[PDB]
């Protein structure tokens, strides 16, 4: 069996820096059959490498490839902004099952932003529903890395609460992502604070946002 | 199998004075189903040329064989026929790579790199690349498939040296 | 002349159910091409699915899959099939065609298969209304809360408000029904002057929900 394990898992840097992506063989493999593919989200993977340094047909001299035995890299020279994804390399030798890595990201560094924190009551129509949902908004922040917390009654929560984030915008580079807490419309009104609070690079000690009611 | 090498002068006749309109060599070189010549002329009065040939009955890309190949032959540039030509071509996969060894002048020895087995206008199976030397590009190569299981390959390679660049037959057969 | 591939085929199906998909090919003589079948659940990296090769005689199946599905192609129709059973709900999936020449070289856009219990269902949409506002900006949205399956699209004042628009990644809940935000910033001077509405629409139950977003 091949496994084909890629590294890192996400490669931060500037535009114009360069890029060198890993890929890493269980056992030895020919050179004739590793590959390198590039996707954007909703898109069709695109062929960049074949043969673990030919250029496929069409593609812009920056992205190079090397490697032998069990050790291959995609290399990218200078980083366009098109050149921003998620990067993968495939084992496709024909007379073998083919496989896939797990992929790498090439996410956009930029300067540190700290979350404009928001949270939000549930709706007085969703209670009606017997339901409670409880949103905490991070809002245009970067690094991606971000750890929220909630607490009811000054009670920590665990395992009530969602997390959903956005892909790296395309004008600042920022993401942004909500804390889903959910609850019963019995539950959320044994309660009376319901606290968000949020760990971040960009800020020096825990925000908290937080309403009273319920 | 042996590569002819041929000098040459074409002349014209003006005032009973035999006149050199231009000269060079040529090297050609057959196989069972395809043959090859390289050819270097000079103007003796946009000055020296490298022309290249190609020719024999092609294997149709809609009629190859399965699985894979292992091809071995000459390469040959100017005054040197002694390079050896490495390949293979991967059929399923479209694909082909190969080398270019013993050639006296040691930049000639090119890898030729992995690339894509294709149809040519007339529905032939191709193969164009680039030649290598170490990491760095240093030309194209061209590769035609020859005989109706795709038995031969031939073609021609171009390798930078210097600011000279220098043309390489290259041919070969199935080991059996 | 260029190449295309057009997959088909995709669709709900209960889990243990079976489904067929299948691949269109132009622009190349497809009996002399090797095919796959490659598959992306949702947010997840590539797996490589299946191969078969020009003539049929050399055929290759992922371990996730070794067993249920069955690759084949036609030559003739000029089209690769992949015949799927004991569908899970880890096959969900879009499921892309590809061509191997040097490599994958064309793929096609891609058929969306869910596989899941849940009943289609359209979304409850209620408002994230915007409240007491750090600086200059308010923050206001809409949850689009169980809704069955996918897609579900969001808009804000029927397109005319795009900026700082973040509507978020569906969820796919513990019930089986999906979930997500939609949040837009905008200057807090305007709540009073400005009405905010999303539109959002659920093709699937042809469920239509214009959501007014005022502070409370």
């Amino acid at each position: 069996e091949i496994v084909l394990t890629q590294s890192p898992g996400t490669l931060s840097l500037s535009p114009g820096e360069r890029a060198t992506l890993s890929c890493r063989a269980s056992q030895s493999i020919s050179s004739s059959y590793l590959a390198w593919y590039q996707q954007k989200p909703g898109q069709a993977p695109r062929l960049l490498i074949f043969g673990a340094s030919s250029r496929a047909t069409g593609i812009p001299d920056r992205f190079s490839g090397s490697g032998s035995g069990t050790g291959f890299t995609l290399t990218i020279s200078r980083l366009e902004p098109e050149d921003f994804a998620v990067y993968y390399c495939q084992h496709y030798d024909s007379s073998l099952p083919m496989t896939f890595g797990q992929g790498t990201k090439v996410e956009i560094k930029r300067t540190v932003a700290a979350p404009s924190v928001f949270i939000f009551p549930p709706s007085d129509e969703q209670l009606k529903s017997g339901t409670a949902s409880v949103v905490c908004l991070l809002n245009n922040f970067y690094p991606r890395e971000a750890k929220v917390q909630w607490k009811v009654d000054n009670a920590l929560q665990s395992g009530n609460s969602q997390e959903s984030v956005t892909e790296q915008d395309s004008k600042d580079s920022t993401y942004s992502l909500s804390s889903t807490l959910t609850l019963s419309k019995a539950d959320y009104e044994k309660h009376k604070v319901y606290a968000c609070e949020v760990t971040h690079q960009g800020l020096s000690s825990p925000v908290t946002k937080s309403f009273n009611r319920g | 199998d042996k590569v002819s090498r041929f000098d040459f002068i074409r002349q014209i006749e003006v005032d009973g004075q035999l006149i050199t309109l231009e000269s060079g060599e040529f090297q050609i070189y057959k196989q069972d189903h395809s043959a090859v010549v390289a050819l270097q002329i000079e103007k003796i009065n946009q000055r020296s040329f490298l022309v290249s040939g190609l020719g024999g009955e092609h294997t149709a890309f809609n009629q190859l064989p399965d699985g894979k190949a292992e091809y071995h032959g000459k390469a040959f540039s100017s005054d040197d026929a002694g390079g050896k030509l490495t390949y293979t071509i991967d059929f399923a996969a479209k694909q082909g790579h190969g080398k270019i060894e013993h050639l006296k002048t040691p930049e000639q020895n090119v890898e030729l790199a992995a690339a894509e087995l294709k149809a040519d206008e007339k529905s032939h199976a191709v193969i164009l690349g680039d030649t290598r030397y170490g990491s760095e590009e240093k030309g194209t190569y061209h590769l035609a498939l020859f005989g109706d299981r795709a038995q031969e390959i031939a073609g021609s390679a171009t390798v930078k040296i210097g600011e000279k660049v220098h043309e390489i037959g290259i041919a070969g057969k199935q080991l059996e | 002349a260029e190449v295309q591939l057009v997959e088909s085929g995709g669709n709900l199906v209960q889990p243990g159910g079976s489904l067929r998909l299948s691949c269109a090919a132009s622009g190349f003589t497809f009996s002399s091409y090797s095919m796959n079948w490659v598959r992306q659940a949702p947010g997840k990296g590539l797996e490589w699915v299946s191969y078969i090769s020009s003539s049929s005689s050399t055929i290759y199946y992922a371990d996730s899959v070794k067993g249920r599905f069955t690759i084949s192609r036609d030559n003739a129709k000029n089209s690769l099939y992949l015949q799927m059973n004991s569908l899970r709900a880890e096959d969900t999936a879009v499921y892309y065609c590809a061509r191997v020449a040097a490599g994958l070289k064309d793929w096609g856009q891609g058929t969306l298969v869910t596989v899941s219990s849940a009943s289609t269902k359209g979304p409850s949409v209620f408002p994230l209304a915007p409240s007491s506002t750090s600086g200059g900006t308010a923050a206001l949205g809409c949850l689009v809360k169980d809704y069955f399956p996918e897609p579900v699209t969001v808009s804000w004042n029927s397109g005319a408000l795009t900026s700082g628009v973040h509507t978020f990644p569906a969820v796919l809940q513990s019930s089986g029904l999906y979930s997500l935000s939609s949040v837009v910033t905008v200057p807090s001077s305007s709540l009073g002057t400005q009405t905010y509405i999303c539109n959002v629409n659920h093709k699937p139950s042809n469920t239509k929900v214009d959501k007014r977003v005022e502070p409370k």
